[PDB]
RNA sequence: GAGCAGAGUGGCGCAGGAGCGUGCUGGGCCCAUAACCCAGAGGCGAUGGAUCGAAACCAUCCUCUGCUACCA
RNA sequence: AGCAUG
RNA sequence: CAAAGUUUCCCUCAGGAUAGCUGGCGCUCUCCGCAGUUUUAUCCGGUAAAGCGAAUGAUUAGAGGUCUUGGGGCCGAAACGAUCUCAACCUAUUCUCAAACUUUAAAUGGGUAAGAAGCCCGGCUCGCUGGUGUGGAGCCGGGCGUGGAAUGCGAGUGCCUAG
RNA sequence: CAGGGAGGACAGAAACCUCCCGUGGAGCAGAAGGGCAAAAGCUCGCUUGAUCUUGAUUUUCAGUACGAAUACAGACCGUGAA
RNA sequence: GUCUACGGCCAUACCACCCUGAACGCGCCCGAUCUCGUCUGAUCUCGGAAGCUAAGCAGGGUCGGGCCUGGUUAGUACUUGGAUGGGAGACCGCCUGGGAAUACCGGGUGCUGUAGGCUU
């Protein structure tokens, strides 16, 4: 079998959307920086919605990616949290998936009350080598139709390596 | 009282009782409109070409 | 009476043709133009700098400045009953080279050099073209076969 | 469903980009905007040095645009410098400053205007520009075609134009995207400009890795421990290069080779191939369906 | 209350339809094009009747809707209720103006719309009728009274094609088993030798 | 026909970041009803568009109300 | 100071 | 000899100025040049026509699909488990259109050229441009007449000027 | 970019995150038309060529003027490695 | 035969899927000390050479979609000039010249300039 066909995480994407601005966005920006090791970014909110609470170009919601050793680490922790269980329809028909958490605690991070509760948004992409030309410059490509990850090969990369559990529904 | 608006019934016919005429040319036209560099460097030509007249003679 | 805008009944005119939008080939800035060349004006939608007024698009004129970016064109216009030959600046894009001069040229090269030639030998060599000469006797072969009966079909309606 | 998007009218309609706009190789604003020659020039050719870093070299080129296809005058490569010493480290900021050397160097050489003009011997990292002496020939001008290089402080392109101009070509630049200009403080030394030429950042890399762990050392460096050049020799070699350079610039072509004729592709098939082709798919589809 | 269709019948005005320049247009008095019995298969309804046009005139949606009654009304009579299949080829999208008096004058004289006529030319089709074969001269009688309906010459034509198709009868038959044509309901779908084969094993499997 | 004003809680009305007096419902005082007192519920004529956001802005319509349609 | 009715 | 009711401006529309159409007086040449014409080359265009199995905007009709949603339901607590379905949706088709739609695209037509003011050599000037007496332009000297499509015709130019 | 598809705790028809398709189906102050995709759009950094000056030309046209525009030339500047 | 650097004409070069790639090369690929830039060395910049043709890329293929060029549609539609032609008209025919476009049916699927390589 070829090596430059390994599936491998090319990132992990973590989220929480609080909703409205101030204290309670920069708690939630501490909770995840504290988890990752490295500053968040804030996001802004595009349109208007008077129901949502929420106003144009208004901060709402903090996301961080992480990449390597940091994000496996991450990701070992998130399923742990989760006892290794998905669903089928959890992964995405490119070959990513990902699942929340309601609770930020159960991670394995101290409660310190001057931060409090949040819950996270866990989202990992697999990826192959060879996929930087699809995003590099000087000569961009496509990535190819068989070099593609499909949902099947997600999903049983995901049960051979964190030898998991997938529960259809 | 309204009256005729716009036309060019006759016009056709009084123009080509004299003549369409094609411009006026000249074997020499003007150097007006061109490059104004380009003009005082060929005025300085031309008012220096007389310094090499002995060697054009021979 | 209709407005006097400097762009007004340009729509199809100054439109570029069907697939051909976008950057502009490089080819047309690296012509080069010497002065009393003859140029076809063509005005090209993409570029809004020296774009010709829409009365010279379509005609031929002659350079007598060359600039940075554009060329300055003596044109003939022909109001009312009267034909001037106006002056217009225009830029690189609007600019094509006519090949009408360009068959007369090949044509005078070939005269000189015929007439140098066939000189030294002493004959007589046609140099003006003549009209289409009308067609010279010949025969037509029929050899076997005889020309088939062409008689007009019989109407009927097909639609 | 969905509603296809890719479908006859789309493809019937669709318009494509320039050939090398397509395969991403060239930029046309920036082309358009630095090959143009102006149009009271007369066709007096423009001239254009293009750097492009590859993955193993570095490419440079002297080049003016011609309607049948850019015309190359000079061409200079890195994989060239181990003829003059240098045998590892063929991509970095020293290579780059020794390709673009030797490419002025080749240039004066082929011009003739050699002997004269030449530039700096003794490289000291600030600004120079070759100034054109009065009776004899003016002094070779050209422009910096960075292609779609991210033209940052520090870049391998600057080092081959600084290359260039110690070579003696006159191309119009400011030291402040040399390496060595310091943006907070903007002012700009050339002992740290000096010391990338040299390739001291890389030497001083090797000291501090092997001093730390072998095993990362020898991984990081294998062809330079097997061409067994330390962190002691590189100023002198480096030095060794350019002398060598200005010495012997000119360039001698590999000579032609017999040819056996031997294609390695696959030739288009013919009309009547495909045609036969498929009236046994046909015929074989039928047997099948009848057995 | 309208005006006598000689008001209207010629083709006077350039083709101006009902688009985002003119609007407040009433609606056509003709809102249903196809009757009879229109899921029948193309196999079962050879014959096929046309009202061929003789003048370039203009032709009024009420007058449409008057002829296409009186052909149902007729086929029905004769022909059974669902033995025949009536299409009106004709949708009018040219809008006529009225200027409405009662004294301005002919200041400012430009019509409001009034409603929708069709610009016929010459040779083309006004009403079809698909039926069985032996329904010839009960097509032809439906379709002569349908004439008196509408301005000007008319004149019925009996087609050489294969129901409402543009397929020849003679070789229908042959060229539906030597599997050129698909069968898609009302009409026929043919099939060109030059799509992929996979297409053709899929037909011929 | 042209100009013009106006459509909003059951009825009459106010009005760029849905309400009034009256009506209605429940409970009080009274032998009981109204008056009086305490609470509550109830909804921008239609369409499209400008706008971060409109019942309010801009056009087209569905009604209704008023003013002119003179001179011989 | 307001206080109608059966 | 011989017209005009046309262009632009004016508190102008029953009037003026202005250009156009006209006449008169001449003068510079003649006894190459010009043309309400064609031919040969070369460009220009978006009308007629045509098209909607191509974009935009209208538009009739049946077919094949699917779970993507909603419903009539029924079997079932139920269940994307399932039945007919009506539907929208997707896919090939089909009928009819567009002064302010278009991939196409005429006929008639609008510019330019058909040489002596043209070519081919030699040299000088430049403060412009310049890797390079490089590029371009201007100046002096010389050499080549089969006046390089058809047809027709004497041309040019200046004042004054009425209606 | 408009939009569409598949996923993710609260979260939903609509909040934010990720991948894929996406010839412009978006946007470019306003009416319409034209033009535009490593841009003419979106986001950043620096700025004031929206500055001083003589001529030439185009548009309406009488080949008058205003307005608007084009190609230069001479200063002094901004920006970019150029 | 074939590639790389810069290009010209900008689909005969595009799009979808499949097969093959000797050597060079282009690549993917390994790390952040230095220059440089990010929430993230993923992009960009930099320092390399353990591995690989899996991907980009090149050549080929599909009774492929598209594109290009032909035939048919068709001397049909339309149209210059003409008649004391027809017809109540709407319109039509003839004379004199020019002359298209879908559906349908075939064929083809990048040429090429400058400089530098590989094919001992
Ligand atoms: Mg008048
Ligand atoms: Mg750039
Ligand atoms: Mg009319
Ligand atoms: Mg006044
Ligand atoms: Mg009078
Ligand atoms: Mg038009
Ligand atoms: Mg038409
Ligand atoms: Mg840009
Ligand atoms: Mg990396
Ligand atoms: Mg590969
Ligand atoms: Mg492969
Ligand atoms: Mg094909
Ligand atoms: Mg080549
Ligand atoms: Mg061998």
């Amino acid at each position: 079998e070829n090596p430059m066909r390994e599936l491998r995480i090319r990132k992990l994407c973590l989220n929480i959307c609080v909703g409205e601005s101030g204290d309670r966005l920069t708690r939630a920006a501490k909770v995840l920086e504290q988890l990752t090791g490295q500053t968040p970014v804030f996001s802004k909110a595009r349109y208007t919605v008077r129901s949502f609470g929420i106003r144009r170009n208004e901060k709402i919601a903090v996301h961080c990616t992480v990449r390597g050793a940091k994000a496996e680490e991450i990701l070992e922790k998130g399923l742990k949290v989760r006892e290794y269980e998905l669903r089928k329809n959890n992964f995405s028909d490119t070959g990513n998936f990902g699942f929340g958490i309601q609770e930020h605690i159960d991670l394995g991070i101290k409660y310190d009350p001057s931060i409090g509760i949040y819950g996270l948004d866990f989202y990992v992409v697999l990826g192959r080598p060879g996929f930087s030309i699809a995003d590099k410059k000087r000569r961009t490509g496509c990535i190819g139709a068989k070099h593609r990850i499909s949902k099947e090969e997600a999903m049983r990369w995901f049960q051979q390596k964190y030898d998991g559990i997938i529960l259809p529904g | 009282a309204k009256s005729k608006n716009h036309t060019t019934h006759n016009q056709s016919r009084k123009w080509h009782r004299n003549g369409i005429k094609k411009p006026r040319s000249q074997r020499y036209e003007s150097l007006k409109g061109v490059d104004p560099k380009f003009l005082r460097n060929m005025r300085f030509a031309k008012k220096h070409n007389k310094k090499g007249l002995k060697k054009m003679q021979a | 009476t209709n407005t006097k805008g400097k762009r007004r009944g340009t729509r199809y005119m100054f439109s570029r043709p069907f697939r051909k939008h976008g950057v502009v080939p490089l080819a047309t800035y690296m012509r080069i133009y010497k002065k009393g060349d003859i140029v076809d004006i063509k005005g090209m939608g993409t570029v809004q700098k020296g774009m010709p007024h829409k009365c010279y698009h379509g005609k031929t004129g002659r350079v007598y400045n060359v600039t940075q970016h554009a060329v300055g064109i003596v044109v003939n216009k022909q109001v009312k009953g009267k034909i001037l030959a106006k002056r217009i600046n225009v830029r690189i894009e609007h600019i094509k080279h006519s090949k009408s001069r360009d068959s007369f040229l090949k044509r005078v090269k070939e005269n000189d050099q015929k007439k140098k030639e066939a000189k030294e030998k002493g004959t007589w060599v046609q140099l003006k073209r003549q009209p289409a000469p009308p067609r010279e006797a010949h025969f037509v072969r029929t050899n076997g076969k005889e020309p088939e009966l062409l008689e007009p079909i019989p109407y009927e309606f097909m639609a | 469903f969905v509603k296809v998007v890719k479908n006859k009218a789309y493809f019937k309609r669709y318009q494509v980009k320039f050939r090398r706009r397509r395969e991403g190789k060239t930029d046309y604003y920036a082309r358009k905007r630095l090959v143009i020659q102006d149009k009271n020039k007369y066709n007096t050719p423009k001239y254009r040095m293009i750097v492009r870093v590859t993955n193993r070299d570095i490419i440079c080129q002297i080049a003016y645009a011609r309607i049948e296809g850019d015309m190359i005058v000079c061409a200079a490569y890195a994989h060239e410098l181990p003829k003059y010493g240098v045998k590892v480290g063929l991509t970095n900021y020293a290579a780059a400053y020794c390709t673009g050397l030797l490419l002025a160097r080749r240039l004066l050489n082929r011009f003739g205007m050699d002997k004269i003009y030449e530039g700096q011997v003794e490289v000291t990292g600030d600004e120079y520009n070759v100034e054109s002496i009065d009776g004899q020939p003016g002094a070779f001008t050209c422009y910096l075609d960075a292609g779609l290089a991210r033209t940052t402080t520090g870049n391998k392109v600057f080092g081959a134009l600084k290359g260039a101009v110690d070579g003696g070509l006159s191309i119009p630049h400011s030291t402040k995207r040399f390496p060595g200009y310091d943006s907070e403080s903007k002012e700009f030394n050339a002992e740290v400009h000096r010391k990338h030429i040299m390739g001291q950042n890389v030497a001083d890399y090797m000291r501090y890795l092997m001093e730390e762990d072998e095993d990362a050392y020898k991984k990081q460096f294998s062809q330079y421990i097997k061409n067994n050049v330390t962190p002691d020799m590189m100023e002198e070699m480096y030095k060794k290069a350019h002398a060598a350079i200005r010495e012997n610039p000119v360039y001698e072509k590999k000579p032609k080779r017999e040819v056996k004729k031997k294609r390695w592709n696959r030739p288009k098939m013919s009309l009547a191939q495909k045609k036969d082709r498929v009236a046994q798919k046909k015929a074989s589809f039928l047997r099948a369906q009848e057995r | 209350g309208r005006r006598p269709a000689r008001c209207y019948r010629y083709c006077k005005n350039k083709p101006y339809p009902k688009s985002r320049f003119c609007r407040g247009v009433p609606d056509a008095k003709i809102r249903i094009f196809d009757l009879g019995r229109k899921k029948a298969k193309v196999d079962e309804f050879p014959l096929c009747g046309h009202m061929v046009s003789d003048e370039y005139e203009q032709l009024s949606s009420e007058a449409l809707e008057a002829a296409r009654i009186c052909a149902n009304k007729y086929m029905v009579k004769s022909c059974g209720k669902d033995g025949f299949h009536i299409r009106v080829r004709l949708h009018p999208f040219h809008v006529i103006r009225i200027n409405k008096m009662l004294q301005t004058g002919m200041r400012g004289a430009f019509g409001k719309p009034q409603g929708t006529v069709a610009r016929v030319h010459i040779g083309q089709v006004i009403m079809s009728i698909r039926t069985k074969l032996q329904n010839k001269e009960h097509v032809v009688e439906a379709l002569r009274r349908a004439k008196f309906k509408f301005p000007g010459r008319q004149k019925i034509h009996i087609s050489k094609k294969w129901g409402f198709t543009k397929f020849n009868a003679d070789e229908f038959e042959d060229m539906v088993a030597e599997k050129r044509l698909i069968p898609d309901g009302c009409g026929v779908k043919y099939i060109p030798n030059r799509g992929p084969l996979d297409k053709w094993r899929a037909l011929h499997s």
